[PDB]
RNA sequence: CUUUAAUGUUUGAUGUUCUAACGUUGACCCGUAAUCCGGGUUGCGGACAGUGUCUGGUGGGUAGUUUGACUGGGGCGGUCUCCUCCUAAAGAGUAACGGAGGAGCACGAAGGUUGGCUAAUCCUGGUCGGACAUCAGGAGGUUAGUGCAAUGGCAUAAGCCAGCUUGACUGCGAGCGUGACGGCGCGAGCAGGUGCGAAAGCAGGUCAUAGUGAUCCGGUGGUUCUGAAUGGAAGGGCCAUC
RNA sequence: GAACUCGCUGUGAAGAUGCAGUGUACCCGCGGCAAGACGGAAAGACCCCGUGAACCUUUACUAUAGCUUGACACUGAACAU
RNA sequence: GUUUAUUAAAAACACAGCACUGUGCAAACACGAAAGUGGACGUAUACGGUGUGACGCCUGCCCGGUGCCGGAAGGUUAAUU
RNA sequence: UUUUGUAUAAUGGGUCAGCGACUUAUAUUCUGUAGCAAGGUUAACCGAAUAGGGGAGCCGAAGGGAAACCGAGUCUUAACU
């Protein structure tokens, strides 16, 4: 266990978003990562690790 | 087991 | 509710003008039928009007080619 | 205390030598680079070596190693 | 009397123009985080029934 | 409005009193030459008690059922899914309550790429400092290392450092491997967009092989695809995910 | 089931009147005895098996009669607080 | 004294006596969708249930568990609104 | 008959005669055969009744897609070598 399934949203407004998993207790900061959108068809900023 | 546990009380077959 | 039509059919409905009514008189569609395609298979070899229904860009050609209008 | 075994995976050579093969044709399956890549033939993430062109397979040892090279003579 | 359709089966599989029959992949409801793309790709488009299968597809369904 | 006192008051509660509902298995009268029943008169209770509908608790009093398989008989004990080795007879596969061990994760770097680098152990000398901390030289040669078992690998390192980063991309996929099937695995190349590098190039997670759960029923977001007279909506479908 | 129904040693679905080898034995009754015909009688009652049955138990599961709680109805009038 | 009519007559069951507990009478309790009936034409020196079992000497410690009896402050909690 | 395996001391039959177990209805698929053929065929019903009438329907001549929809193509995708 420990390591919890996060969602990753894109910034761009659309509502794509991408899923993977963290460790909260040792890293507490929030992931952020330049991700490919589908929708837009363009390289962004995706964020959250909600 | 071959016969045992008692049969008719010890005659068998008896009747029924 | 919805049917397709074949070229070879166009020739049954005996009048030349092919509409939802004039199908169902000919006994190629059915009573609760409301809307019809006409799709190429088979041929048509007579002019014909075909009027309120979809026809295909295939079967287009050849009614015109035929001689026809779809209104 | 015993009693426990994992299922048999089907590794070991596919297409021997002199065989023809077509472009993506797996030629080996192994744990380790036993066997390594020589001419059009790739590795994969497992090691598994497949063919990247048509023709027969080729057996060869190469190398101060002397290690074994499979490699795809286009035929 | 007339045979009765498996309901079931017929939510499930769909006659195709040769007489095969198509179906959805199993493995693409949940648990899909740690699953590949690449793995999962491949399960989204429709597959046909293998042959040794197909016997039971047509015993349920037989006005397909 | 500030800030509040009454009074009236939908009502709410509690107490007391009352009688007219209701109870009487108190007395008397009549139907009636009848310890049933009904009517009448009177006393005692009295809006309680009791009954209907709804509802929480209790409920072997009663009822319907369930209570696994393998197994050198059955029970007891052990076992049931996945990974590695041997048995396995030099392709694959191959059994037993045969012999031995592991897994039900971890990691935003421990992933990508560019540049660089190379162990274990021993001997000799050297402050504290000794069997072994650190430094210098030599021998040696991977006996070391690999996030975790074992096996196969690894120097062009797959081992160890540093810079920049998000390819741990989206749509697809010639052709193969392996399964009775459900499935699972490897994959060049193509389109779009990206990182690293001067460039050829490399990158669709991690040295590889365990780290997992069908369908149903639901939940969340997106998308008019559908929308039972019509316009909407509800519900459904499709895509992502729990 | 049908019989022209001996012993022994072996063999054999593993304890033979019936198979092999061998020994013995004229044909047929009557009175007696029970060693064998795995003798007769009852589709083993022990044992296991069947996703069989019935009763019984309980803090197994799900229900439920009964008992019990409150709300509303049958159900009204004063007054004080 | 009683008992497995038909393999068990006993050390089993009952018993006088003892104790606990329920019950104020339209009694508790039982049979009954109910009306009603038994308890009883009885009334706590009575009736029901449970355990023990003439008589003599006696019957110790534990109320945490489970049940029963009592308590009410607070917590939690149904229909309803 | 049942079995790896039965002269088996494994099961069943004292004997004879008579009776005694894969059927029927309606759907669906395949094969043979007959009619007609891009068509084939009617059901209830009517009827001088196995004729004739009745084409309501059903199956086939087009598929792809969850669907709107498109159509010898279509789906997938921003688009496909
Ligand atoms: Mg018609
Ligand atoms: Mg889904
Ligand atoms: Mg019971
Ligand atoms: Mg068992
Ligand atoms: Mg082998
Ligand atoms: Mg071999
Ligand atoms: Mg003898
Ligand atoms: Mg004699
Ligand atoms: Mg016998
Ligand atoms: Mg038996
Ligand atoms: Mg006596
Ligand atoms: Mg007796
Ligand atoms: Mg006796
Ligand atoms: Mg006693
Ligand atoms: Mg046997
Ligand atoms: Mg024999
Ligand atoms: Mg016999
Ligand atoms: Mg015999
Ligand atoms: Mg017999």
């Amino acid at each position: 266990g420990i390591r919890e399934k996060i969602k990753l949203v894109s910034s761009a407004g659309t509502g794509h978003f991408y899923t993977t998993t963290k460790n909260k207790r040792t890293k507490p900061e929030k992931l952020e990562l330049k991700k490919f959108d589908p929708v837009v068809r363009q390289h962004v900023i995706y964020k959250e690790a909600k | 087991x071959v016969a045992a546990x008692x049969y008719x009380v010890x005659v068998x077959i008896x009747x029924x | 509710i919805t049917a397709e039509i074949r070229l070879s059919d166009l020739a049954k409905v005996e009048g030349g003008v092919v509409d939802l009514n004039t199908l169902k008189a000919a006994n190629i569609i059915g009573i609760q039928i409301e809307f019809a395609k006409v799709i190429l298979a088979g041929e048509v070899t007579t002019p014909v009007t075909v009027r309120g229904l979809r026809v295909t860009k295939g079967a287009r050609a050849a009614i015109e080619a035929a001689g026809g209008k779809i209104e | 205390r015993n009693g426990r075994d994992s299922e048999a995976k089907r590794l070991g050579v596919k297409r021997f030598g002199g065989e023809s093969v077509l472009a993506g044709s797996i030629i080996v399956r192994q744990r380790g680079t036993k066997f390594h890549a020589g001419a059009n033939v790739g590795c994969g993430r497992d090691h598994t070596l497949f063919a990247k062109a048509d023709g027969k397979v080729k057996f060869e040892v190469k190398g101060p190693k002397n290690r074994k090279f499979i490699s795809i003579e286009a035929e | 009397p007339k045979i009765k359709t498996v309901r079931g089966a017929a939510k499930r599989f769909k006659k195709t123009g040769k007489g095969g029959f198509k179906h959805k992949h199993a493995n693409l409801r949940h648990i899909l985080t740690k699953k590949a793309t690449k793995r999962k790709r491949h399960l989204r488009p429709k597959a046909m029934v293998s042959k040794g299968d197909l016997g039971l597809v047509i015993a349920c369904l037989p006005y397909a």
